[PDB]
DNA sequence: TGCGAAATTCCATGACA
DNA sequence: ATTGTCATGGAATTTCGCA
DNA sequence: TGCGAAATTCCATGACA
DNA sequence: ATTGTCATGGAATTTCGCA
């Protein structure tokens, strides 16, 4: 602080301080004669309170900050030490954007039965019809076979009624849901426990880990409403239509139906394929075990040139879900306890719980 | 002639009145020829309607070419045969009197009337909660004939629910004199 | 149709269908041997009515509704007559999403000099503070330079109240805005007149368009946050703050700050910068005059591998702006009348009227 | 010496009362002494207060280093002091009684009483909506003695609204005999 | 053993609000 | 304790029909 | 006339709801 | 009749201090 100040102007070398320039004394303080101009070097006991009234101004990040800073000082670094104060503004952590994205995302591998997996999601509220606001959506992982249920609420109740009715006809070994009321319910939990069934969730506040029932919501609602052009918008009575007609859609890249997925030869619907007509049965299902192992299945994408990927003891923050109106879109930094895998990670939230997370809904602190 | 497949032929019909469950009476029965795979659907009548209504729950899951039943009002209805035209399914009738399915099928709507029989008794009112295992039941139930069970003929998989305790499905001494006993 | 057809089973050659194969007739229909099997030749009299019921089982597009036409039929060119009547489907047309992105975004030339243009926006509703609920913002196109106003609702009454008082320093030749209510109703145009000010609208629902005063709002918003964590959130007070504080921070990329772009020299403001302390104001603004010239200006990116540019006379359709659950996303198509600049268009809209439309609310009506 | 430049002083003083006019009877003034730019800001009393509010506004625009002003009670009060060392703005006083500010800003000044007298006659009472004209006017009018209008020293460009015409700035004979007759 | 055209496969784009 | 998906329609590539 | 480190410039990312 | 923008903080590149 002083003490080196004082070693400088009376002519010897003090490290990080170039030899080349000529620092004197003035008004009470010590300058130098950059080629940018004349600036002070502030005593070090003095350079932290100086970089943070800097960054106060508007709370800038690290080149809008400097440039404040340039205008009267100069000293060795000195980027160091304004970086060194916004990895220290708790505002400037809670409340800036990331720059940058998550890693690419991973593509799950196909259930390998049917009734292995089920992705159930709610579509609604919709306009009312029959008294009936929502859909329940239940997607079989391996097939795409699909069952469609009107209810009047997205409710536990709504969802067990349900259910019920469909594992009349199997027994899934796993439900993945979402973390919505219905799902996450303990008498939910009960049912599932009950018939041996495992509730899988998705990291909260992250769709895309329902992505397969989703993607269907999609078709559904986007079938409903060509079902509905110039009509009103009388929905219930199309539900069993339109799962229909979805189960019997080709995919153009499986060149499957979700419904020869799942039984390996057309009902009698429109357009029936009748390769299989001089099989028989065994002969047919022989077949369709072949054709369910050698479905396409798509490859994990390349990294944009700018991703994070977590790693153990990270600080990262988990963004707010439902932020307030001028309110930081991010909770306080918080730790990676374990990655599960590179797109999703326990964290232990300074509160301290353990929480299971996309890797979507958080972004590094910055600065370390 | 092309072998047997499932969707081939749907056999349907009803089994009532029975004691009221959650407002219900009847069973209205469907079972895949080929598969011998059973839907069970709960109606308040063996009427035109109540077919309709269920089968089209059903058969917006699949459409048999073919439905096989007795001559039942409910069946032999010119608003049961409009709705069967539409789908394009088949209507096929057994002459009165006698009824004749395959024997598949024959074997599959006896254990259905004696499983239902069996479950009724003790409770013959909560049988509304219970179509949705009986189901299971029936259809994870090993054939003799086939290697196989319905499930697996159906999706030609292994189920997730065996039933490996093929079960007595007949009525113990203790049942007989308390079903004597609730029909007095 | 008949008359084809039969000229073909008695063994003559019909130009589409391949010589090699043996088309025959069984149960009243012409058939042929395809490697893939057994196909009906429908007569061409038929074939739009097979291709219609294909594609209504469920609205599919080329490859899906083909392979349910080719479970059953064969004949020339199938994919021909499916595109034809994908074409012709209303509902599929007002429904799909697109799948061709817009062309790379304009980076219009930075307005020459302060009060050029202006930008002007709401930002709001906001948490209620003294009464008020709204900001109104004025950018400076040329110098970033911004002034805020709050209000109590995005009115013009409110708009002409804050640019009185605005106007007083000086008078802009353009102000620029989006479509709100405040600012096309003719009270206001009538007010721009009075003072010779030209009003420039956005493509309607388009912000991207009032890109210069919709960033600064970023900025507002994201020092407001900060400023009031852990406090109530009583923004009326911190206006004048965030203003001057925002006015007086510098864009890396310019080395400016937008007080600078508009004075050629700091106020009396902390860090202010000091280089020009030994030049006459006229050397001052005579150097200002060549840094403005001298700005950064950014170029238009790289197209996307896919996108479009619209033509003259194109149909296109413009994006439903507040879909009705269950209703069509995209009007009915419509004309390009005129291409404005690559990226914004005039279109006749059947009705029909002339509207002036962002590229980013079209897409290209599929299959011509 | 360093040249002079904006923003190195602002001279502020008050103007009224004058008439009603939307509720509010002074105008605080200020000039930038280096250009000559003109704020007005519409106080309803020549107070401590006023001030501050009114230069709240500017100074969210711009800091001067220096105001200068008389010994106005609302400008040599503690709070005033305590508001300008807030922001780092010193404070200078012109000895009572004998009022120096510099040439051009005593002009300015001058051009302000009478440009404002001039539009006060024969609507006394609409002063308060035409605030913002006689600062378009006062800063685009063109300084003898520099080449140039205050907007151009400010924002180093022409502006938008020029003022070609140099005014009579004085009272015409109709006004002379209706401003002896509204102060009576 | 190579051509022109049809068929099939590729794959970016966008929406599950 | 978990994880994107896939219809879509122009363009790119392969296959087909013929020689 | 070349090294290691600091400084500056680059630029993808995301939000104006 | 109109049109994206730019703070941000790691990484990439250039400049600086010294020799
Ligand atoms: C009710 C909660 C748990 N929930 C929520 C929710 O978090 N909120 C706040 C409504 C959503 C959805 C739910 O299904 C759902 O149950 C949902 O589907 N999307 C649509 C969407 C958006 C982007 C995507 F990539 C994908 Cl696959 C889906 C929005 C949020
Ligand atoms: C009131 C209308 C005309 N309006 C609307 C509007 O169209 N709706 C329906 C609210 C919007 C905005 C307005 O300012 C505005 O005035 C507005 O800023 N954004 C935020 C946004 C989103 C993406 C971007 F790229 C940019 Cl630049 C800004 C949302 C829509
Ligand atoms: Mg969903
Ligand atoms: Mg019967
Ligand atoms: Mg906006
Ligand atoms: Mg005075
Ligand atoms: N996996
Ligand atoms: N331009
Ligand atoms: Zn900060
Ligand atoms: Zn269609």
């Amino acid at each position: 602080l002083d003490a080196e100040l004082d070693q400088l102007l009376q002519g010897h070398y003090i490290k990080g301080y170039p030899k080349q320039y000529t620092y004197f004394l003035e008004d009470g303080k010590v300058k130098v004669s950059r080629p940018e101009g004349v600036k002070i070097i502030p005593p070090q006991s003095d350079r932290q309170k100086i970089v943070l009234q800097a960054h106060n101004l508007a709370h800038t990040g690290r080149e809008a900050t400097l440039l404040k800073i340039a205008n009267l000082y100069w000293w060795p670094n000195m980027r160091k030490d304004v970086v060194k104060q916004l990895g220290r503004c708790q505002q400037c952590l809670i409340t800036n954007a990331s720059n940058k994205a998550s890693g690419p995302i991973l593509r799950p591998d196909r259930p390998q039965k049917p009734f292995d997996k089920f992705f159930i999601d709610y579509i609604g509220p919709l306009p009312p019809s029959q008294g009936y606001l929502y859909v329940l959506v239940v997607v079989d992982g391996m097939t795409g076979f699909t069952w469609l249920y009107p209810t009047k609420a997205p409710s536990t109740s709504a969802t067990v009624k349900s259910l019920n009715v469909l594992t009349s006809i199997a027994i899934p070994k796993v439900i993945h849901s979402d973390q919505g009321a219905a799902f996450t319910s303990s008498t939910f939990a009960e049912w599932a426990k009950e018939r041996g069934i495992h509730l899988e969730f998705s990291t909260p506040y992250h769709p895309q880990s329902s992505g397969k029932v989703e993607r269907k919501n999609s078709d559904i609602k986007r079938l409903l409403t060509k079902l509905l052009v110039g009509r009103p918008t009388k929905w219930y009575d199309l539900l069993p239509v339109v799962q229909l007609a979805l189960n019997n859609t080709y995919s153009p890249v499986l060149k499957y139906t979700p419904h020869q997925l799942l039984f390996g030869i057309d009902s009698n619907t429109p357009f029936a394929n009748q390769d299989t007509l001089d099989l028989t049965r065994e002969e047919e299902l022989s077949l369709l075990q072949e054709i369910r192992t050698s479905l396409y299945h798509p490859s994990t994408p390349p990294a944009s040139s700018r991703s994070w990927s977590p790693v153990v003891g990270q600080l990262v923050q988990e963004r707010v879900a439902r932020p307030a109106s001028l309110r930081p879109r991010w909770h306080k930094p918080s730790t990676v306890l374990k990655v599960l895998n590179p797109r999703t990670v326990v964290i232990l939230d300074h509160l301290g719980n353990n929480r299971t997370v996309s890797i979507d809904n958080l972004k590094p602190t910055s600065h370390q | 002639d092309r072998p047997q497949k499932p969707f081939d032929k749907f056999f349907i019909d009803y089994i009532g009145p029975l004691p009221p469950s959650q407002g219900y009476l009847y069973v209205l029965v469907v079972v895949d020829g080929m598969t011998g795979f059973t839907w069970l659907y709960p109606t308040k009548a063996p009427s035109t309607s109540a077919t309709v209504k269920s089968l089209n729950v059903l058969t917006s899951i699949a459409i048999p070419k073919v439905i096989h039943s007795d001559q039942g009002a409910a069946f032999t209805s010119s608003t049961f045969a409009e709705w069967a035209k539409e789908r394009g399914i088949h209507l096929e009738f057994s002459t009165p009197y006698h009824p004749q399915s395959s024997g598949k099928v024959e074997r599959k709507n006896s254990d259905i009337k004696r499983l239902l029989t069996k479950l009724l008794v003790g409770r013959p009112t909560k049988w509304y909660d219970l179509l949705p295992v009986v189901q299971l039941a029936l259809n994870n139930t090993y054939s003799p004939v086939l290697k196989y069970t319905p499930h697996q003929l159906l999706f030609g998989i292994d189920s997730n629910t065996p039933f490996a305790n093929q079960d007595t499905l007949d009525l113990t001494r203790e049942e007989e004199l308390s079903l004597l006993q609730e029909i007095r």
